[PDB]
Order: structure tokens, then sequence, then C-alpha cells
């Protein structure tokens, strides 16, 4: 099923995760969301990473046009934010529990799943850069 | 909004309502990106474009 | 035959199998006709069904029940309503009103199921927007309609575009948003607006003057019922646990506060009886509760129809029969079905 | 640049003086014209020329044009040849009443559509996406009021782009 | 008031939406104003013509119908006439020589 | 602009002080409205009906000529048309039943 969504990726959509690690990411994010600790829109995440709030950003590899987001990947490596592409923007969207997709979440770090998001973390600072 | 697209064999745009083209693959919104004239984020596009080789400057160059 | 509410309601034939066609299918309430002959629904696959009352009521175990009547909407049905003045004596007055996402307000016949009229609301931009709510007047001459910031109110003698506009929101000041629902008063000459905007609006039918301003809900404001006192009435809203209390007399603050679950942007329709004395209401839980409303309204019953949110729930206005509707939004997973449901709530 | 124009991809929010208001700021030129308006909400092939390329505006503004439309009918159809029969009627030379404009009623006006077609239609929506080659001036939020006429369901313009505009396309 | 004579406009093709739609066909292939007093040949006011369109030699034209008036009411070919004063010639709209 | 057909008005009598008098000839013995235009039978406009005056059935009017035009271009006799559309009936002048 994986291999199917790496049809539809962007041209700029690397370093894509490991289909264990965007299953680690949507569990991280669903935590998260129950902790009301994740930003979803462009909008909002431009915000935040703006006012230098730390978290994974985790960005959809299927989003077109690049122009909405493109900008996102630069913001991050001016300020060492470690971010992560995923196969679809749907299941990003799914994984936040809405029906509606999104191309982008920040999930924060919280007490709850502190360990979730340390290994999350620990892989996505690991990743081979473009 | 509502009108897709997927390109032909010869590059021309094809309309449609459906998020898939009859080849499986997902179909682009037809419009183009928002654009705000107070937008800092230059630098940001530019960089990542050159990066992976989608930049505009780097593709063939147009026959005239 | 009279309402009572001491034993919990026995269970009557419902329809299940035509709503599981589509998956993930749910209902979004059910209305009865106010002559009682009838009982229309709404669904999330955009069709209005009406279901004749049970022959085997006058007539023990009872068929799954079938529509005589489905009517298709090409987009998200907001609101839909029976004429105020309908009778199954005279094919004139039984017709449904309708509307729906970027389209006119349809009239639906409600013997042949086909369109009757279309009312026509424009922009100041002549781009056709859709009314997200509708109301017929308690004489039946007019069809009031919601919309951002302001109703319209189209003669329903004469189909069309031609409509009385009337603005609640006027140089940041009024009642503000999309208005949700319109109700009248049975014995005054006023109805009440309730916006997506928090606010509670009156107005005067004849001209349309504010009457007054009510704040109280801690969400966008779905549904409103009057008293058959005239003086008393009620509101419930999304994302928002109070049903609340109001009175004509003693204006400007809500009474009481009624306890319900609802924990999803959904109508959740509540309903007094024809008499007066009973509330009932459904939940995102599922539980309809009831209130006695003769003092704050007393609990008097929690039942569960289903495991599964009742959204719907419509009293007959002759006979004890409650009707319910279930279903609600599902929300997905990176890699029960909904039902109407009739009640007998007679004494023993 | 001074003897230059752009072959725009408009957006979706600004009307098309906002766009090369914009374009004038950015390039920090005096003059723009371009090729006729886009409403606000509709996007596609903008030429807009520069300075000195100011002087063939007319020459681009009354060029024919494409567009690629959705229109919403109001109520059901017997299926996609019926609009696609409509589609037909409304070719050649058409009747079509301009907007009014600061209480300015413009008279009965004539404008050719050269060609039409039933791209898709959907059923479930009552969406249906149509292709227009038409003369300058053409108005096609006024085609598919017209064409909901036609069909007696009635009808609006959904959504609208321009995809030609006379030598220049989005090809 | 009613006018001393009238003149074939069209004839009632299909309904749509609380007003009706019909096929102009006037001699010399004139074409309506717009607002212009629609009758019967009885010379009782009916309706007023809201939209002119189609090809210059076979277009049609809708007409928003009186307060008293049903679009149901009108049968299939029935003929409408208008006041021969506000129809103009084809000559008008068009092109100059 | 010029009518697509002009009705015969009326004939001319004497001028008066650099207007015409004319004797009104309708079919029907119509009535023209006020500030109507005077038209030749080759459809150039001469002047505007100013005055009208006489019995009701024996009426004559009186024509302010045009920029261009002279009182003393016209010859007995001579007959003047009118756009049929302002003219009106004399039933509306004669008195309700």
């Amino acid at each position: 099923t994986y291999q199917e969504l790496l049809v539809n990726q962007n041209p700029i959509a690397q370093p894509l995760a490991s289909r264990r690690l965007t299953r680690k990411l949507y569990k991280c994010i669903k935590k998260a969301v129950k902790q009301k600790q994740i930003r979803r829109g462009v909008k909002e995440v431009q915000k935040f990473v703006n006012k230098g709030e730390k978290g994974i950003m985790v960005l959809a590899g299927d989003t077109l046009p690049i122009e909405v987001y493109c900008h996102l990947p630069v913001m991050c490596e001016d300020r060492n934010l470690p971010y992560v592409y995923i196969p679809s923007k749907t299941d990003l969207g799914a994984a936040a529990g809405s029906k509606r997709p999104t191309c982008v979440i920040m999930v924060k770090p919280h007490e709850e799943y502190q360990e979730a998001y340390d290994e999350c973390l620990e892989e996505v600072q690991s990743l081979p850069l473009p | 909004m509502f009108l897709q697209y997927y390109l032909n064999e010869q590059g021309d745009r094809v309309y449609t309502l459906k998020k898939f083209d009859p080849m499986g693959q997902q179909t682009c919104s037809a419009h183009p990106a928002r654009f705000s004239p107070d937008d800092k984020y230059s630098r940001h596009r530019i960089t990542i474009k050159k990066r992976f080789k989608v930049l505009m400057t780097q593709q063939p160059r147009p026959v005239l | 035959w009279n309402y009572s509410f001491s034993q919990l309601p026995r269970f009557l034939s419902g329809s299940w199998s035509e709503f599981s066609t589509q998956p993930e299918n749910f209902l979004k309430g059910c209305k009865w006709a106010p002559d009682g002959s009838c009982i229309l629904t709404n669904s999330a696959d955009n069709i209005l069904r009406i279901y004749n009352l049970p022959p085997e009521l006058y007539h023990v175990e009872y068929a799954e029940m079938v529509p005589v009547l489905r009517m298709v909407e090409g987009d998200t049905i907001y609101d839909y309503c029976w004429y105020s003045l309908m009778s199954s004596a005279q094919p004139d007055t039984s017709y449904v009103a309708s509307s729906s996402r970027e389209n006119p307000i349809h009239i639906w016949d409600a013997f042949t199921g086909e369109l009757r009229a279309s009312f026509r609301a424009y922009n100041h931009l002549d781009e056709l927007t859709a009314a997200h709510s509708l109301c017929f007047s308690p004489d039946g001459s007019q069809l009031f309609c919601g919309f951002n910031r302001t109703v319209r109110v189209f003669s329903t003698a004469r189909p069309g575009r031609d409509c009385e506009v009337r603005a609640t929101f006027a140089k940041k000041q009024g009642q503000s948003g999309i208005i949700s629902c319109i109700a009248f008063s049975p014995a005054q000459p006023l109805y009440a607006c309730g916006s997506y905007g928090r606010s509670l609006g009156l107005y005067a039918w004849d001209d349309g003057s504010p009457l007054a301003l009510l704040g109280g809900h801690q969400g966008g404001i779905t549904h409103l019922c009057f008293h058959p006192d005239g003086n008393r009435f009620f509101s419930g809203a999304r994302k928002d646990a109070e049903l609340l209390c109001w009175d004509l007399r003693q204006s400007g603050y809500p009474l009481w506060s009624l306890g319900r679950e609802v924990t999803t942007n959904q109508r959740i329709y509540f309903d007094l009886d024809p008499t007066g004395q009973f509330l009932v209401s459904g939940s995102t839980s599922g539980a309809v509760s009831v209130w006695d409303t003769d003092g704050k309204p007393e609990p008097v019953l929690s039942f569960l129809p289903q495991k599964d949110c009742t959204n719907g729930v419509s009293l007959h206005p002759s006979l004890p029969l409650l009707a319910t509707a279930s279903g609600q939004r599902v929300f997905p997973e990176p890699t029960l079905e909904c039902r109407l449901q009739l009640w007998w709530c007679g004494g023993a | 640049i001074r003897t230059g124009f752009i072959n725009l991809d408009k957006p979706s929010n600004p009307s098309s003086h906002e766009v090369v208001a914009w374009i004038r700021r950015i390039l920090r030129v005096e003059k723009t014209g371009h090729s006729g308006t886009l409403d606000p909400k509709v996007t596609g092939c903008l030429i807009v020329c520069i300075e000195r390329a100011t002087r063939l505006v007319k020459s681009q503004q009354s060029a024919g044009k494409e567009y690629v439309g959705i229109v919403r009918l109001h109520n059901a159809i017997e299926g996609g040849t019926q609009l696609s029969r409509a589609l037909e009627t409304l070719t050649g030379a058409l009747f079509q009443r301009p907007p009014l404009i600061a209480a300015v009623k413009r008279q009965l006006r004539v404008r050719t559509i050269y060609e039409s077609k039933m791209i898709e239609y959907d059923p479930e929506r009552r969406l249906g996406i149509f292709w227009v080659s038409c003369e300058a001036g053409t108005y096609i939020r006024t085609l598919c009021v017209h064409l909901g006429l036609l069909l007696g369901v009635g009808g609006q313009m959904q959504e609208l782009r321009r995809v030609r505009s006379g030598v220049m396309s989005e090809k | 008031g009613p006018p001393e004579r009238v003149v074939l406009l069209g004839e009632f093709l299909h309904p749509c939406e609380d007003d009706i739609v019909c096929k102009c066909t006037t001699d010399e292939n004139k074409v309506p104003y717009f607002n212009a007093p629609v009758y019967l040949e009885n010379k009782e006011q009916i309706g007023k013509v809201d939209e002119i369109f189609g090809q210059l030699r076979d277009f049609y034209f809708s007409v928003k119908l009186s307060e008293n008036m049903k679009a149901s009411s009108f049968k299939k070919l029935q003929k409408f006439y208008i006041d021969p004063y506000k129809l103009l010639p084809l000559q008008r709209f068009l092109p100059r020589p």
C-alpha cells in the first residue's frame, strides 16, 4: 500500500520518512492532539516557527503546488528545527482526527508522550539529507 | 476549489472534477497558489528549488 | 391517548436498510408533518425521505418502514421544513421547503415529490447565496430564511428572487454571524433568530425591528422552540452542554440551564409536547432526556434508543409518538448503522 | 523589462487591476496593462504588458480568449449529453446583456462563441466542466445562466479559469 | 394602459424556476426591449421580458411573470404577444457597414 | 433615431410667427403627443408638435420647427407624418361611460 503513495510525491519531498517512522509519527500526533499540543495550518506552523517554538515539523509529501509550503523547510534550517516528509496529506489530517487533509503539522513536546516524542525526534535528526 | 487536472502524454492539461486521474495518480488543483505582495520568503523558495533542480532557471530553456 | 414518560417508551418500527446504501451515512434529524400524517427525514446522502404513519399502529410485530417519497438534492441540505399550515386533506398545502449548498430554496410537493417552486436569494454581485435556515410564518404567507448577517422574507404566493431583505448587523452593531434558525411566538407578533455567532436576537414580525439581543450560549446556536404559552422559549447550541430556558418577560438573562451531552458540531434537535408540559432532547452520547417544564424543569426520564448519537427527536402533534433519528460523522485512522425509529410514549 | 510582458497565471483572490499594481511595485516600473479583466475569483492567463509594451494592449485585449469553467445546475438533468447539446445551441453570435455599472444600463450586445465543449459532468453534485473559445468581452457568468435557462433546471457559474489570451496560453 | 394592438413575440417552451422560457418568433426577426410587457392575445399582461439569449436569428427569451400568474398554467406552443413599439430591428445589433 | 414607419398626421395651412399651423388629418381621429417629432414623408424631422387646438373631430396643431428649417419653405396642402406610437386615441379625451 505504501509504495502506491510513493508515486504521488513532490520534487522537494525529502527526507521522506520510512514506513515504520511514518507510523511512529502518526501515533505521536494522535497523543499530541489529545493533549492539545499541535499546530496544523501553514498559517499556524509559520507563525510559531517565527516565534521560535520548538517541535517536530511533519510535512505532506504529495502537496501541490509546492509554493504553498516550500518556504517552511528553510525556515526550519535557519532555526535548526527537525523536519520530515510523510507520504500523504490525507493521512496527516487523519492522524490529527480530521476528514479534511493538511500539508503540515508541528508536534510540540509534552510529558505524557515524552518517550515517543524523543524516539521520533532521534530518528528524524538521523535521516540522510539531500 | 473544484477544478483539477492531470497531464496527458503530450503535456496538455486535461481538466476533471475527480481527485484521481485514469492511471491512479492524484490530480493537481487548476488554480495557482495564493499570493501576498508582503511575502518575505523569496530566499527560502529559491534555496530549495535550487537544491532539488526545480527552479525555473535550471529547466530546459524554451524555444522561441 | 396522552403523553406519559412514567414508563420507558415502547419500541415501534424504524428504517435502517436504505440508509446503509452509502458508506458512513447518517440522519440529520426528523420532523413530523404538522397534521401528523407523515414524517420527513434528512440524511448525509442529501436525500429527503417521507415515511407515512405506520398502518400497523391502528391495525404485534411491525415490518421495516419504507418511504413513500425520495426527493434528491444535489448538495448538502442545510435546512428543511414542512409548510406551516399543512393538511393532508389539501394537496395545495402539503409541501416541503428545502435549502442546499449553492442552490435555491426548493419547494417539494409532499404527494408526488416533484420540484414545485424555487425561491432564489442573490447578493449585491448578482450571485446566488444559499439559505442556512428556513421557517414559514404562522399564517403561512411568508417564508423567512437566514443567511450571514441577514434574514430574507419571500412571499409564499410569488416564488422567485423577489424578497424583503432584513439586515441584523449594521455598521458593526447587532446580531453577527450565520443565522442558523428562526422561530415564531405562538401568541406574540415576533420571531427569534439564533446565529452561529453565539447570540440570540428577537425581532418584530411586521417591521423586522430588534426587540432584544441575548447572550448566554457558549457555542453556535442550532435550534429554537417557543412554548405554547407564548412567553417562554428554549434554545440549544453546538459543542455546548446547556439547553437554555428563556422568558419574554424578565428578559436579558436565561432563567434556567438544562444539561445535555453535545460534543460535536451538530444540530442536536429538541422538541416540546403539543400541550407544552414535557420537553425532549437528543444527545451526542445517544441518551434521549425528558424534562417536565411544569420553577426549573424537572428531569423525568433518560433512555437510550441506540449505541450512537441521537441527533433528531420529534414529537407527534396528536398521538403519543416519539420519533428518533441517529448517526454521526466517523473520524478516520491512518492505514453501527444509522436508523430512524418510532416509540410509543402513551400511558398504561 | 521596459519592452517586455509577463504571461501571468492570475491568483484567485485579487482583482486584475490589483495584480498589475503588485507587478509594477515589484519590478519598479511606472506603467502596466493587462489584456482584458479577469474577475476577482477567476484565475488563468493574464498578459501583463510593461512600459512600452502597453502600446500593444488593444491588440491583446481584442484577441480571442479561451475559458475552462464549471456550471452548477440547480436540478437534475437526464445526463451529460443534454448539457452538451445546450452548449452547441449557444455556439455562434449570441445576445448577452452587459451587467449594470454605476446605474448605467448598457444595451443588449452581440458576442461570438467560436467553439464549445462539454468536458465532464457529475450527476451527484450537478456539476459540469465546459471549455469555451470566444470573442473578447464575452460574459461567461451570463453564459452559464443562459445554459441553465435553456436546460430548464437553472444554473450558475461555479468557477472559471482563462486558459488562453490570444497568442499566449497556459501551455 | 392596454396597447392599441399587439404583435407576435414568441411561443412557450419549458418553464424555468418560476418564470417561462419562450422561443422568439417575430416578423423580420425583431428583438424586444428589456422589461417590455408580454401579453396574451386577449391583451392581458402575463409578465415582462427578463432575459434575451441564443443565436441572433434563433433566439429565446424568459418572461418574469405577473403577481397573479403561475408558470404551470401555460401549454406547449402557446403564443405570446408584445406592443410593436418596444420591438427593435435586428439591424441595430448587426455590425456597422 | 429615425422611426421604422410614419403615419399621416396632417396637412399644411398658413404659417404663424415662425412656426407652422397644420390641420390634423389622422385615421380614427387620433391625437398626437405634446412635443412629438413631426416628419416629412422622407422621414426627415422638420419640427415638434407645440399646440393642439380646435374642435375634437376637426382640430389643428402648430409645429415648432427645427434649427435648420424655415416656415416659408412649405407649400399649401403639404402633408406631414408622425411616428404612430406617439399618437393617442380620441376615446381617451371623450368622457367616461
